[PDB]
């Protein structure tokens, strides 16, 4: 969760030079970006989720 | 496949997928002044990792009518972090330099750059018998610019390609170390230089080691449709850096 | 180099030579059931390779605004020569899949593809407590399409690629076996599933066993002049197929 | 020859996604096709071919 | 990799970065005549690296209407420094070939070229009962040229591309030593020629010995833009030539 004590950085991306297309080839392209953990990631104390949410039973 | 290079240093890495081969200085690899050709008697300060690691510069933009861009590699690197405080804070340093210059393009473009490294890069003045302002030399992490015809600015470089600023043929600028960064097959302007001065360590503000300087030959050019923007950015990385002769804060 | 393959199965083969890597399941490989597992007891029938061989489904056509497709396969494979008839005379059945999903483009195109086999891919319906026909599921040899906005025709799939019919973020499902098909470097859309239920055999019609889907991320995106239409054809071969309880023609 | 009891078969060649080309690419193209024999290839009844034909002798 | 090639034949020297594979003949390679199969008494002049060695002929232009290119050999090669100088004093001669035929063009051209060696073209007359003129055969290092209809010029060849002068299927032209020129992968058109006769030496002037032809099956074709000049270049080194008999000049 978010605390002060235990702020964790920035990601960021830049340009490093430019994207550079030859004529009749499309400029605008996209990048698609990943997610994962390594083999030294841990997790400790079991809570509920905070996205969980009921307001009657499903029936 | 030997197109593709990672190379690591500190908490930096660069990987190249179209580079074609990487080069190191004039046979010799960067390495820490030993204490048999040794001068000062205090203690080196050999930081850590914390100097050994990659530095961005700024982009130059190459356009088709322009002509060349060069910097200053000790007064280069004087505000990135701790190179640039270590820079301030001591007398003497020593470092040799790995520098990757980027660029890419499509396979629809052509043209050539050159890249070379030039020790002791003595330039000479626009009008003759006048001084040269420290700004018009090194202009710190900015690119100054050569032209096509000779310049008058006054207090300024004599800055034509055809001479370099230094008064040769731009064609013989071949003996430093180098490569070319072809945009048919390159991206792996590497140069791994070691530490070349005649004494065995050095001021960084006083004295500069070096000069980069990208020139295109064959000239940017491509066809209508094509993306005009073509950047080029200059990583630069000091390796073996140590440090001596501790004092106050330094000339900014 | 390995970007070349062969794959041959009965009396049909695939060559390829832009492809990546073969994926091959959660690590297992198809093969016939053993006899400490087993519940049925008569003989059960290994046909041939009359059955293990590539069925090409039919094409669909990618554009710029496509959204995605889905198939099922127990059921999509019912029309598909002698697997179809020993599907339609057996009451249990087994197998695992071969799926290889072509799609050619040339180097000026770009765009990406998301080729996934969901397990046990349970449908929602589109208005929400409302039955969902057998033709809106499972099209047999046809896809069925997502849309882009939520879909409100009567017994019908809500049909949402931000949601992919189950009800999860689309972006989760590289959790199921699956690969890439970019425009750039593949053509190798190959997942070699084993079975997967949790009885050792199963009827066919009245289960799916899994869900192919061909979502695209980055869309489909090409300069004037370049050829418009470009299809997208889906090949399943079964593997290592048998059956049991023989009885008469079943329900089509 | 042509006879009703050693039929042979068939050969189609059909589209399975299309050609794709970029922009400044000509798109219709130019399929060949070979033929050859295998290694277990034979044959049997020396016969005349039926595409020789003279009237006159050759003089 | 071995798409690259490197040739070498006395002080001339042929690289190729983009060949597939180098043919050589009926499997053998070429020999000088031992003493056993010999019919001459006198001393063979096997001359030096003075003949084996790269010849350039003229280029011919590769259109989008062309249809065929042909030369002859031991009578193209009659005016190119030595070998032509010991074909005009020799009596008999004997050799080897290696034609190496260059084409090249871009990635977005497309278009397929066939290039045979075909031993002892006998050529078809064009009207039928009449004779044919040696200029119309063969005209020195200058190509003859197919036709698409059938020519009717006086004393002339017969030139159709669907019946390559002889009077057979084209399509049957691949049982010489050949190779195709597919603009998509090749330029490697190189054939070693054996010495193929039914005597065991020649004359040069009287015998003509095989014939090059340059066939375009699938046509050249590109985009409005690209470089619509596309030339074709022949070059031919003659391999383990050997001369006897001499008298005065020959007949040009």
């Amino acid at each position: 969760s978010k605390d002060i004590y235990t702020d964790a950085g920035f990601i960021t991306c830049w340009y490093q030079t430019s994207i550079v297309v030859p004529a009749e080839v499309q400029n605008q392209s996209v990048i698609l970006c990943f997610v994962s953990a390594c083999n030294d990631f841990s997790v400790r104390l079991l809570r509920d989720s905070p996205f969980v949410r009921q307001t009657a039973f499903y029936q | 496949s030997d197109r593709v290079r990672s190379i690591t240093l500190g908490n930096s890495t660069i990987t190249t997928q179209e580079s074609a081969n990487v080069v190191v200085g004039y046979g010799v690899w960067p390495d820490y002044l030993s204490d048999e050709e040794a001068t000062a008697e205090d203690q080196p300060t050999q930081p850590d990792v914390a100097t050994c690691r990659f530095y961005t510069l700024d982009s130059v933009s190459w356009m088709k009518e322009s002509q060349g861009w060069w910097w200053k590699f000790p007064d280069a690197l004087r505000d990135m972090g701790l190179f640039g405080q270590n820079m301030q804070y001591h007398y003497l340093g020593r470092s040799g330099y790995t520098i990757h210059v980027q660029c890419n393009a499509s396979k629809f473009h052509q043209g050539c750059l050159l890249v070379v490294c030039v020790p002791e890069a003595e330039m000479g003045a626009a009008n003759i018998n006048e001084k040269i302002n420290r700004e018009h030399l090194s202009n710190g992490e900015v690119a100054n610019t050569f032209s096509g015809t000779k310049s008058s600015n006054t207090n300024d470089v004599q800055q034509a390609v055809f001479n370099a600023g230094m008064g040769v043929a731009v064609g013989n600028l071949t003996i430093f170390p180098h490569q070319w960064i072809n945009l048919r097959t390159n991206n792996c302007a590497t140069i791994v230089m070691p530490y070349i001065n005649s004494v065995p360590m050095d001021n960084m503000f006083r004295h500069y080691n070096f000069t980069l300087m990208i020139i295109p030959f064959a000239k940017l050019d491509y066809a209508a449709g094509s993306s005009t923007y073509i950047p080029i950015t200059v990583t630069v990385a000091p390796m073996c850096a140590e440090y001596n002769g501790l004092r106050l804060a330094g000339h900014q």
